[PDB]
């Protein structure tokens, strides 16, 4: 067991307004794999200017994954109310091979506000967060979504700076609005960018508090924490498990301008891993000063076959899955990208 | 009389090595680029008949 | 460079001659192969490839 820090003093947790139709949207981002979107590189070496077949772990060819949108919450003037949700944390998905997410695809672009259908505002990147156990059950109302013994967790902090994993065991607390208490619709986490995202010093443990309010972390483990430089460009995160514990993906220390994910974490997560899902997360913003924040798209992998075509520099800027189409069969059987 | 031709035949190797079975594609699938090499050469004699 | 030495590198091990070239692959993955599974570079300690 290692210290991670003191307990909520707070005992009421905040409340939260689950409004499914206000995220429920359509904004197609299919997994393109004439530019290699999505692609886990060979995690033992490299090549340079070839193209060869191969067997890893791959997303389909035109998947559209799932889409996933985080919003500001209720303000009144100066005063944020309560936070905006959606039901993910009832939405439990099997993890059965991992899967990979596509961050801030929609940046530097003009889009909407959640709450505010009427409110243009330029698009900003933010980052996901993640809940995934090995056993899954109901809350105290019978509400799907409680995750029991051992549970890791990867969730952002720092206003997009830092990302942190931990076992520490979930326990629900008992008090207004919170999972074992009375009146409990869903456990989210915040920050408050009026006073955590100060330009001097970002709150790092700002989330980590939210997430404290409903849960106590007891009998927890490893609590790493991986630092994040801010930019509005686009990026990729896998997350995959073998025998050797709970390997993480990125392409922001290898391939930032490109896509391809190289591992930069291993975790000593030795339980398999059968269930996953998304926290929610809402930002107690102004309501005269609220910002738009990007979706992600979340998309499985599956053991394929590819044709990936490496250049000079060794990095993989077009694929070709074998298994999508005659075409893709042919190219594949050839081992080209021309096929007479 | 004077033969010119034989009959052109293709097999699709992966459906008579499995017949649609899913079990065996995967156990198929690491034995590689047989079923492409048949393929290949099946088709090559086609185009010089 | 230019003579013909044993090798074990980071748990790969041969015989080979290694010489100084232009860096080609990514770097963080040392060692670079060819379609064949044939180690042909290697990214050194001392900032060489």
């Amino acid at each position: 067991t290692v210290d991670v820090g003191p307990d909520s003093v707070k005992s009421a947790c905040i409340e939260v307004d689950i409004q499914q139709t206000f995220f429920d949207k359509t904004w197609p981002r299919p997994i393109d794999v004439s530019k290699a979107d999505g692609i886990i590189y060979p995690q033992g070496r490299t090549y340079s200017n070839i193209t060869i077949t191969y067997q890893g772990l791959f997303p389909y060819q035109g998947d559209h994954g799932d889409m996933y949108v985080y919003s500001a919450g209720h303000a009144t003037g100066t005063t944020p109310q309560k936070l905006f949700v959606a039901n993910y944390s009832q939405d439990v998905k099997q993890f059965a091979n991992g899967f990979v997410v596509r961050i801030g695809a929609a940046a530097n672009s003009t889009g909407t506000v959640i709450i505010s259908p009427s409110t243009s505002a330029t698009i900003r990147k933010i980052y996901p967060a993640f809940m995934l156990g090995s056993s899954v059950g109901n809350f105290s109302d019978g509400k799907m979504g409680r995750f029991f013994n051992h549970t890791l967790v990867l969730l952002p902090d720092g206003c997009g700076t830092l990302l942190r994993a931990f076992y520490c065991i979930l326990e629900p607390r008992s008090g207004n609005h919170c999972p074992a208490g009375n009146s409990y619709t869903s456990f989210a986490t915040y920050h408050t960018p009026a006073t955590d995202c100060s330009d001097g010093n970002y709150n790092r443990n700002a989330s980590l508090n939210s997430f404290k309010e409903y849960f106590n972390l007891r009998n927890c483990t490893f609590m790493y924490t991986y630092n994040i430089t801010e930019d509005e460009i686009l990026e990729w995160f896998g997350i995959t498990q073998t025998a050797q514990g709970v390997h993480l993906f990125s392409s922001r220390y290898v391939d930032l301008y490109g896509g391809n994910m190289f591992q930069f974490a291993t975790l000593p997560v030795y339980d398999t891993i059968k269930y996953y899902s998304i926290i929610p997360h809402s930002i107690r913003s102004i309501q005269s000063d609220r910002k738009a924040w990007a979706a992600f798209y979340v998309y499985k992998l599956q053991p394929l076959t590819f044709l990936l075509d490496f250049s000079v520099d060794g990095y993989i800027r077009r694929a070709i899955d074998c298994g999508f189409n005659d075409l893709s069969q042919l190219h594949c059987s050839y081992e080209s990208f021309d096929v007479e | 009389y004077i033969q010119t031709t034989i009959q052109k035949v293709t097999v699709d190797c992966k459906q008579y090595v499995c017949n649609g079975f899913q079990k065996c594609e995967q156990l198929l699938r690491e034995y590689g680029q047989f079923c492409s090499k048949i393929n290949q050469a099946l088709h090559g004699a086609n185009l010089r008949q | 460079l230019g003579n013909c030495v044993e090798y074990s590198l980071y748990g790969v091990s041969g015989r080979g001659v290694f010489q100084n070239c232009t860096a080609v692959g990514v770097r963080q993955q040392r060692f670079v192969y060819d379609a064949y599974q044939n180690l042909v570079g290697y990214y050194s300690d001392d900032g060489n490839y």
